[PDB]
């Protein structure tokens, strides 16, 4: 079990519930297909969002069985996994398939480091195995899951075909309406999902009691689920607590045949945070939405994919409690919350960081003490390249670690430290201001990145209250520019032949960007897979000039592959909006591909703008399967409508509030759990304890106001309650 | 017969 | 002149009303100006449940409360209603099919005459027969304790603290935050004109709408989206239960006459602090009243029968001429001595010149438009 999920289970146990997978019925020795339109054992769902990277990755290299030999087998496995997930979830209105597109430069730096490591450290082991075999089959490269590769085009076509097949075959999909945002649409999967939800909320006709579910293996999803401020939210994911007990009998391998899943319920988490984040005696009104926003900001500060973590905040799912303890004492001394709809209050953040820096050396000393104790317990139980540790000379547990840290990790003279100190700190604050916006309002800047491999110390975060933080949004890179900036020379076969001469040839103008050998800084980490790889930072101007020099030599197919796309919407002929969309989009006048129709939430449970499809969809046409296997039938477009989809732009900044008309679900936590979370009361076995957990889903009642003494209906309700109690 | 009657709306003649 | 008396204890036979349909709307500004087909004064409901625990004070801002209504020259003018009617006329080109054209409050008072004493339900109306239709207008009190003023102010304060001037999706956070210090004003209102009927009589009523609950459909009938906000004392025992039942009956009548499906109540305490908010649907109110107090529950059907009888009597005893150029007649209706008294206004009366040949009952533009048809 991961440390994050162990922490979540220990701290918030009642948000975790088991997924009831209804096995297909059997009669007369014939397998009966599962009835999609039947009642869901888990609870009715309206919108399902799939982060497809959480499906293709288990399909590409499963741990249950050897990975598929060919790509078509991978796509068949993808179809099976998606079908299983949708059978256990069963959305009634909306399905969104979000495949990662071109990420911003801040994410591209981490992607470049990840691919460089997963290439070099994998090829060294491959060479070792090959030498062992020779002294006495080629593995599929995981870097093919990246925008711009041909496999992504094949996966996009496969997803479109599978969606059309399900909409034209399954009678339970008549009211479903599927949005596919493949790798040709820039942004990450979760960034796309968040933007979709934000656009859905901005509709006046949006149903405030819509129930959402997101699929994905990322641990950030929980926080992102809180960032939506839609309390009818949950995360569907794979059961890690069953994987823990899988290591050991026929039922154990039956769970290998079908892996159990999990619901992480966000409304119960909000119930937990209502007692967790309460601070009494504030000089301002305590809002649970604003407190939850501050908690989400602190969680993203403690760890994210865009900035290195602070030396004192070693791991997330921990030191979140440290920042919460600091926040609970800082907040009564401030005038407002540290965040406001994705904007940092820099004076409050500086107060928080000053309090963090006050106790940084103490946490360093305690970390060293507990490390020594752990080493004693283990004993009782018992540079151009290479790996080098800068932390051992730093001696963070010894006094005077600031100068040693900076000189060792940055190779500067002490007289030049302060100028560095004020630079990094600023670039870090513009970091978090970026990250928050990225998760609360959209991408602040596609081109911003942190130009250092290390984070400043906690004590160094001062003097930035006056900082005026602005971002130039820019435009995303094309798929080829994103590929050249994330892949090493060993993975250049994904790119066309023209570009791969700039990765390895010594005379290329950007050869300095692709070293076959790079140093690794463990930075105090014992294990080797999480060491910091000191890759040089790509110069955007040089890289762009070099790649655009090679564009004119590309063929028509590659140039077409290097074009940004937009999502698509697929509906059945029995949908509520089918006639309107087909009449307004596939008529004589609409055939010019110039008209769009903007529709809102009330009619069919989805709002947006749809236009004539650009993939050549036509009425009275034919859909052919792109997989050479499985005997998957050809389809007819008479049972399908396909359109180009886009979101309605937000009329104004999204507010982190609860919408009007929101009826909460049935509360799950009793008084004991809230008391334990509030007053910090503390009381293998969790796997069986999760099964008994069942969480009601959906609105409970008709009214948004709970009974409260002094009302007519409240008077009668409390009279009946007292009568029943006695 | 008459005590259980609830005041309700009835359909009326309208234009468009 | 014709003179008639009707006993408010008489009951008719009508039990149902024609489905109300919106035919227009207008907004009245703080300086007595009518903006036809304009929703500048239409509010949008937003009051989260979490805000009921903030101990909102309904007495705040009483000193800076700006009552523009009491300074109006014609507080009960029919001019905006007639302008809305006339805009609908010009859209259709034909005289609208109605028999009585008045305000919702006038009809509500006429119906409540059968359940309230004249000392409580003061009724004094002028009815004018023009173009085969009855136009009814209530003459104001014309009179020109601190607790009573505070009680009247608390309703406007609750409507200020529970509504937004623009949709929640279009409102910045700072507006919502400063809403608790906003100035409460009376006089600038949004009024929707509704075509309905009872029995054989077809009415047009103007209703002051408080807020939109969910959303507004542009160019469509919005009755199902409107709500009615009211503020009242908190209930603590069975006597206050019965008092609230009578108040809820009155509000149900008000909303039922025009088809507002939502009722929202802010219950406040003795210190004018908002204790709670409760939501009712006007369709379930008669059943709730029957289950809690049958005496008030049967009053709903009694009120509908009495409403039908009252409208039938008014149509029967008032002679109507379909010719716009015919002689206009003016009448005065008063609820007194347990009877509705109708008496034609003679030429010797000082009010005859204003009502017949002046813009007291009917504006000049409306009557000349009707004549031009
Ligand atoms: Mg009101």
């Amino acid at each position: 079990v991961p440390s994050f999920f162990r922490w979540l289970s220990r701290k918030y146990p009642k948000i975790i519930s088991p997924v009831l997978e209804e096995q297909p019925q059997i009669v007369d020795g014939v397998i009966l297909p599962l009835d999609y339109s039947a009642s869901n054992p888990n609870g009715e769902l309206d919108n399902l969002y799939l982060d497809m990277n959480g499906i293709v990755h288990p399909c590409s290299h499963p741990e249950n069985k050897p990975p598929p030999e060919t790509e078509d087998e991978m796509l068949l496995a993808v179809f099976e996994y998606t079908n299983r997930v949708l059978n256990m979830a069963r959305p009634r209105k909306v399905l969104v398939m979000a495949v990662d597109g071109v990420a911003p430069r801040a994410k591209m730096n981490q992607q470049r480091a990840r691919r460089f490591r997963s290439a070099r450290d994998a090829q060294i082991e491959n060479e070792a195995r090959e030498e062992i075999m020779r002294q006495r089959k080629k593995t599929w490269d995981s870097n093919a899951i990246t925008p711009g590769t041909p496999f992504m085009d094949k996966l996009a076509a496969a997803l479109r075909y599978w969606t059309a097949f399900k909409l034209a075959t399954d009678p339970g999909w008549k009211n479903l309406q599927v949005i596919i945002s493949d790798a040709t649409v820039p942004g990450e999967g979760e960034h796309k999902i968040m933007n979709f939800i934000r656009s859905q909320r901005a509709d006046p006709e949006y149903n405030p009691n819509t129930t959402h579910c997101i699929y994905g293996l990322d641990a950030d999803l929980i926080f992102l689920g809180l960032a939506t401020h839609e309390p009818h939210f949950k995360i569907l994911r794979e059961d890690v607590f069953a994987q823990d007990n899988r290591k050991r009998k026929q039922f154990l391998q039956k769970q290998n045949s079908e892996q159990p899943f999990l619901w992480l319920h966000i409304n119960v988490l909000r119930e937990y945070l209502s007692a967790e984040l309460w601070v009494p005696g504030l000089p301002f009104t305590f809002d649970l939405e604003r407190a939850i926003d501050d908690w989400v900001f602190m969680c993203f500060f403690c760890g994210n994919d865009f900035l290195p973590h602070l030396p004192c905040l070693d791991v997330r799912e921990n030191s979140i409690d440290i920042l919460l303890d600091i926040w609970k004492v800082v907040l009564p001394k401030l005038k407002t919350y540290m965040t406001c709809d994705g904007v940092l209050n820099l004076p409050s953040v500086e107060t928080l960081l000053q309090h963090l820096g006050s106790r940084e050396g103490d946490i360093f000393k305690t970390r060293h003490i507990q490390e020594a104790r752990k080493k004693e317990a283990f004993e009782r139980r018992k540079p151009k390249n290479g790996v080098f540790d800068t932390d051992e000379f730093v001696k963070l547990f010894e006094p005077g670690y600031h100068e040693r840290y900076y000189t060792a990790k940055f190779h500067v003279t002490p007289q030049d430290i302060e100028q560095l100190r004020k630079d990094m700190v600023k670039c870090y604050i513009e970091g978090v201001a970026w990250v928050l916006m990225y998760y609360y309002q959209g991408c602040a800047s596609w081109n911003w990145f942190y130009p250092y491999h290390y984070a400043p110390l906690a004590t160094d975060f001062h003097g930035f209250s006056h900082l005026e933080i602005k971002f130039e949004e820019g435009t995303p890179f094309l798929p080829y520019e994103q590929l050249m900036s994330v892949l090493p020379a060993a993975s250049g076969h994904a790119l066309p032949k023209i570009f791969r001469s700039l990765m390895s040839e010594p005379d290329s103008e950007i050869i300095d960007f692709y070293p076959e050998e790079f140093p690794i800084d463990m930075n105090g980490k014992k294990m080797s897979w999480q060491g910091i790889a000191l890759l040089p930072f790509i110069d955007q101007d040089r890289l762009l000039t070099a790649v655009r020099a090679q564009y004119p030599l590309l063929s028509d197919a590659e140039r077409a592959r290097n074009i940004r796309g937009e999502p698509v919407l697929l509906i059945s002929n029995k949908n509520a909006n089918y006639e309107r969309f087909s009449k307004k989009l596939y008529s004589k006048e609409n055939n010019n591909n110039n008209v769009v129709v903007k529709f809102q939430h009330f009619k069919s449970g989805l709002s947006g703008i749809v236009s004539k499809d650009v993939e050549g969809f036509e009425l009275n046409g034919k859909i052919v399967c792109p997989i050479q296997g499985g005997s998957l039938p050809n389809l007819s477009t008479t049972l399908i409508l396909k359109m180009s989809y886009r979101l309605i732009p937000l009329p104004s900044r999204n507010k982190s509030i609860i919408l009007n008309g929101f009826i909460p679900s049935e509360p799950v936590l009793t008084a004991y759990d809230l008391d334990s979370i509030m007053y910090k009361y503390n009381n293998w076995n969790f796997g069986n304890d999760l099964k008994q957990n069942i969480v009601p889903v959906g609105p409970k009642g008709i009214t948004q106001y709970k009974p409260r003494t002094g009302g007519y209906r409240a008077f009668f309700y409390f009279a009946e309650l007292s009568r029943n109690n006695v | 017969d008459e005590d259980n009657i609830i005041p309700t709306y009835e359909v009326g003649d309208g234009d468009d | 002149g014709v003179s008639a008396n009707l006993f408010v204890k008489q009951r008719g036979s009508t039990t149902a009303l024609k489905q109300p349909k919106e035919i227009g709307f207008y907004s009245r500004t703080k300086d007595e100006e009518y903006l036809i087909s304009d929703d500048t004064n239409l509010n949008y409901y937003y009051l989260p449940d979490a805000e009921l625990d903030r101990k909102l004070d309904l007495s705040s801002g009483f000193q800076k409360f700006k009552d523009y209504y009491k300074d109006f020259e014609d507080r009960c003018s029919l001019r905006g209603l007639l302008e809305t009617i006339e805009s609908s006329e010009r859209h259709k080109g034909k005289k609208i099919n109605a028999d009585i054209i008045t305000f919702r409050g006038i009809a509500r008072k006429l119906i409540s005459c059968a359940f309230d004493s004249p000392s409580f339900n003061t009724v004094d109306l002028r009815i004018v027969s023009f173009n085969g239709q009855l136009f009814i207008k209530e003459v104001p009190e014309a009179v020109n304790n601190i607790n009573q003023d505070l009680n009247v102010f608390t309703g406007y304060k609750f409507e200020t603290l529970a509504t937004l001037s623009n949709p929640l999706q279009y409102t910045p956070r700072e507006v919502i935050e400063k809403r608790t210090k906003r100035i409460v004003s009376h006089g600038d209102e949004y009024i929707s004109v509704v075509r309905t009927g009872v029995g054989n009589c077809k009415l047009i009523l103007g209703a002051e709408v408080d807020c939109i609950f969910d959303f507004k459909e542009n160019g469509r009938d919005n009755l199902k989206h409107y709500a009615e906000l009211k503020c009242t004392q908190q209930v603590a025992n069975i006597s206050d239960t019965h008092k609230f039942e009578r108040k809820l009956f009155r509000t149900w009548l008000q909303c039922f006459l025009v088809g507002i499906p939502r009722i929202i109540y802010g219950f406040k305490d003795d210190h004018y602090v908002l204790k709670t908010v409760e939501e009712f649907s006007t369709e379930e109110v008669p059943v709730l009243l029957k289950n809690n107090n049958p005496q008030v529950g049967s009053a709903c059907l009694e009120a509908i029968k009495w409403y039908g009888l009252l409208t039938e009597w008014l149509l029967k005893m008032i002679p109507r001429d379909e010719d716009p150029h015919s002689q206009i007649r003016a009448f005065k209706l008063v609820f007194e001595n347990n009877h509705l008294r109708l008496s034609e206004i003679e030429e010797s009366d000082e009010e005859y010149s204003g009502l017949i040949d002046g813009e007291h009952i009917l504006s000049n533009g409306f009557k000349e438009w009707r004549k031009s048809l």
